[PDB]
């Protein structure tokens, strides 16, 4: 709504708005099969449940859900509650898929289709990328010049193309913004989609469980940002992790806040 | 390949004098004179 | 500029009449018409898209903003339908052996859901008002249901003799489940093959317009037994062909658009 | 001169700042390096302690104030610190497979906690806020808990079989336990080996400094997840050799005992 | 046009902003990006430095501009860095085995050093101040220091057994050493293959970018372990390949160099 | 700092700087090998170090440089020090190296590179010239006409140049200011570079210890000038020329000022 808001600084604080949005609103767990592994049990998630209970969070408003692995993951994942926890794990050789992961879940895209047989595309500004998913997206470009032609690239063969993705599954590419590139893709397996990167998705919560803080959630290499809710932990176990989850939850869902934009179950907003 | 042009343009704007550019906006600066110091 | 706020707008009545935005909207916006594949096999032609296309292009939209999307049946098509457009037309044929799921799938499209998940092996769940429902999806769900009493024991069904529940779906791709409002329910569901959301009906999705090529007015949307409502985007036609139908759809396009309008979310 | 009490006392802004304490509170006081026995190795000297001594001398600290005391292992360590020293300084390697062994060594000797004894078979206890943990030291500690409900029964194990227990620690040197605040906890641990204590978290210790002589800075001291804070008394190295560590470290004592602060008890 | 003195500026707030100075101090300005061979490996291309200049082109810099200086390893590049650009960007691998190397590296070009020579065979040395190192590049430098008392007599090693001095570097491309600032020290290096040289760091040299293409943010620039800063211009980045690092650089380039800011010196 | 300088001439002559720029500034002796083989010693340096102890500069602040020959120190000198001295034999079949030596080391050079094959370069003012060092630069050069072609010689025949240099390890080259001139030079060899002359170097002292001064600093035969920082000595043996050195150190440095532009370590600033 366009229209402006007026307020004033003689009113007074409001009641807590805690153990009411707890009752009217819903929270998920994404944890990953290492977690369950480890356990070795069945009633954990009875038991978490029960935990929660407590802290106010009532029986049928919390929820597990497994990931086999953080790629897995990352192909298409369908976020649809009011509250979303995310548990991974880190890895030097998966730190650029869970950086792409971080970039799609943490902030909200607007997502149009492309047609590469029969079009060529570019990019517009700074927030405007390619982004990839499925098995295996083996991505090459040749950028081209004003005249439909090749630099350092031959529109035919495919092996002069730039290789900027081999064997991934989620993929974000980011190229020069102005100039028209030509793409090589495994139309078969993989789906690309040209997304413009909108306002940050409040609704998410990071919580890297190894190493030091390396997600790089902006794409330029002059910000590295360290977002609200965007959490780091040391481990040994993962008992003690969901312990700590639970026991500072209330932490969690104040850094975190309901969206503004739309409802949809998706993790990306599509409009064509 | 507007994105520098335009920002060209802007480094441009202020540095240009005000009592020449009056005196060069009253003259019918027609094709011929438009393009030949080009 | 505001987001996620409730302002109160102001206006008057002597505002005039703008420009229309027909011609404007057909450019800046996007068509998807969905059709039965009975429709295809009766036509035969590999060009009937580019023809519709250059047909649209005379009632205004351009030759890169209208899509055609298959669906090989009703139930097939009620599996996770992913409309992501502008304006949405879906085409739907009359059985009565499939009156109640594509009365679903009307209610599910034509609708605005707000869906949560559901663990149906921990939690026992209860719908709070006449709008929370539960809606499931798959290849073939089988959903069974025991409603329980004041001291968590079943009303004529048993917690562990899963044969005692009463059964609501059998072997359907798309159900919508409105159980009495305020008693815990148990469930079972083969969550393998199906998914099922607890989901709140919000304002209708103004974006879908649904076209029942065939027999008389049987879809009921709401699933309270009194309204029957027949909404504005709920069409009927009678048929003998099809070439007539996308002939019809081309040359009512701009009725079609008149009564849809862009979403609000 | 009232001991235990605390009274509000005054100041102003129109002093002058005083003299420098600096150069005073070196001949005063103490100082406590704790240096790994990987560094006296890769050195090889048997004057080495005196070496730094003399050196520390030109920095001002007398001979008979410095103290060094070597530790085999970052585990051997954390078991029973005993730093009683007027300023401690503690060198510690980054080991990604000792990272919460070494963070824990941090939240243990950083901040300053209350500790009470702790009857597992005896009683049943719980945590009261955000500070309140238990904090298990000794050679290899197996902790298992089961959470109850009110009526003192179980929730996901049982208080008679111990293999239902869930199992937070496994063989571990030192744990610093934090559950879920407002519950009754039944715990099993091998309390031949370790000692378990109820400890609260009070302000911080500011007389001890830990210097990571290795990798990134990972030290978590907060249990809670979001702030994830880095003090000023946890420094960080890249080194090489220990001759350069111990040469650093001696040119950039001050800015270390300025970084550090006497205890107030 | 005065030189070498420096005197009072003076100015106002009511200044409008000048000019626009990017898309002209792009023309009147070269950059130099430092590779390595890894790039060039897995890149197996010809015509890459040729398509990153007319990638640059668009973004203003023109094609006699724009600078590729290749680079074996760190140690190599870090051997008599010789960085005569008016921008430089720099980038850099990550690896635990090498962070002091690709610190030292980092204190040295981020850095302006003034540098005097030093002779050892005659003159022993002393730091006077904390900015004040010993600098030593070469194939491979072995540096030894003995540490003397007021009567030039060694503590803890042997001015003429060579064997007992302390050593702080064993076979490095690049060392800087930093000492007790206060004492005096007889120094023993591989002179005939590696030159050490006794600089003062000068405030920084804002010609050059640092991008640590890989792991963490790890450089300690500052020797003294209190600060351990983070500047504008020593980036990050997590990478798969290579040519999306430079379409990145491209892409993201004048942000490097609002980052970087042309030398004073 | 274009900023104007403003004083007056009632004030008091300060304090002398000496006894106090001695301790806060360092000393550098480029030295050539006939002097330590005349020398035939091991303790000349450590001798030196203890004299200037006497004179005022302490311990650590001499320091001696080797070099075998003129040209050798020529070819890329590394001049790092607060106080520079070179003492310079003299030799007649030597004049132009070591006249270029001196225009090249007393005053300060701007250096651009050049690339002789994808360019064609010219000078712009009387100072803007081509210094060419290495270890064996045969140059030649095609001056071009206003129509691009060659006076006296052929754009694609090398032997029609005409040859300015040969086998010398520092040329500085100037040519008619304003056409445009094609090379041809051993690239592999010598690296050429086109410099221009900027303020003086006010941090070097030459000392001719042979015959009467020749070093024409000015490229021009018409100025011929003789400046402050530019000693003749003569000599028999190298000990007396150490000595008087030592003896008369603060003269030079009184005729030598520490620079103003900027640090750096060589005899010419890059600036590409
Ligand atoms: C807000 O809290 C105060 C203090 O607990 C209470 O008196 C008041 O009733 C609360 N507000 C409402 C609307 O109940
Ligand atoms: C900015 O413009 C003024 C005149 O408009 C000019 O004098 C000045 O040199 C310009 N700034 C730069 C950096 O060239
Ligand atoms: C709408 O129609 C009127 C009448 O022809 C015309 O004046 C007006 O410009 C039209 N609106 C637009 C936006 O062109
Ligand atoms: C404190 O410092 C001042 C200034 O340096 C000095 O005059 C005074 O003597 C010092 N105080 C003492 C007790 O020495
Ligand atoms: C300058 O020299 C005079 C005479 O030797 C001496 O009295 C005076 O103190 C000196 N200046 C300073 C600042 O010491
Ligand atoms: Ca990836
Ligand atoms: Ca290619
Ligand atoms: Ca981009
Ligand atoms: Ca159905
Ligand atoms: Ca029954
Ligand atoms: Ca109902
Ligand atoms: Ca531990
Ligand atoms: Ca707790
Ligand atoms: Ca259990
Ligand atoms: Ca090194
Ligand atoms: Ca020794
Ligand atoms: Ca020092
Ligand atoms: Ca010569
Ligand atoms: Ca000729
Ligand atoms: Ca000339």
């Amino acid at each position: 709504i366009n229209l402006p808001i007026t307020g004033s600084m003689d009113t007074a604080y409001a009641n807590s708005t805690q153990e009411e949005t707890f009752l009217t609103s819903t929270l998920c767990l994404y944890y990953p099969t290492e977690a369950a592994t480890e356990i070795n049990d069945n009633s954990w998630k009875d038991t978490l449940s029960q935990l929660f209970l407590t802290k106010g969070w009532p029986t049928g408003s919390v929820y597990f859900k497994e990931y086999t692995d953080i790629a897995s993951f990352s192909v298409d994942p369908q976020l649809y509650c009011d509250y979303n926890v995310v548990l991974m794990k880190y890895d030097a050789t998966l730190q650029l898929d869970m950086s792409e992961l971080a970039d799609l879940i943490l902030n909200e895209w607007l997502c149009n289709p492309m047609d590469i047989t029969l079009y060529y595309y570019q990019q517009t500004d700074e927030a405007n990328k390619w982004i990839s998913m499925g098995s295996s997206c083996t991505i090459k470009v040749c950028p081209l010049n004003t005249q439909t032609l090749g630099i350092g690239c031959l529109t035919t063969d495919t092996a002069t193309f730039e290789e900027v993705a081999t064997a991934e599954k989620l993929v974000i590419t980011d190229v020069v913004d102005g100039v028209n590139h030509k793409l090589d893709v495994t139309t078969a397996t993989c789906t690309i989609r040209n997304c413009k990167k909108l306002g940050p998705r409040e609704n998410v919560a990071v919580i890297q469980v190894g190493g030091s803080d390396v997600l790089d959630i902006t794409a330029d290499p002059t910000t590295a940002p360290q977002t609200e809710r965007m959490m780091r932990i040391n481990w040994k176990k993962w008992w003690q992790v969901f312990y700590t989850v639970v026991d500072y939850v209330n932490q969690i869902i104040q850094a975190m806040s309901k969206r503004s934009r739309s409802l949809n179950s998706a993790a990306f907003y599509y409009r064509i | 390949l507007l994105g520098e042009l335009r920002e060209e343009f802007n480094a441009l704007s202020q540095e240009i004098a005000m009592s020449q550019l009056i005196d060069l906006a009253l003259l019918p600066l027609d094709m011929f004179s438009m393009f030949s110091g080009i």
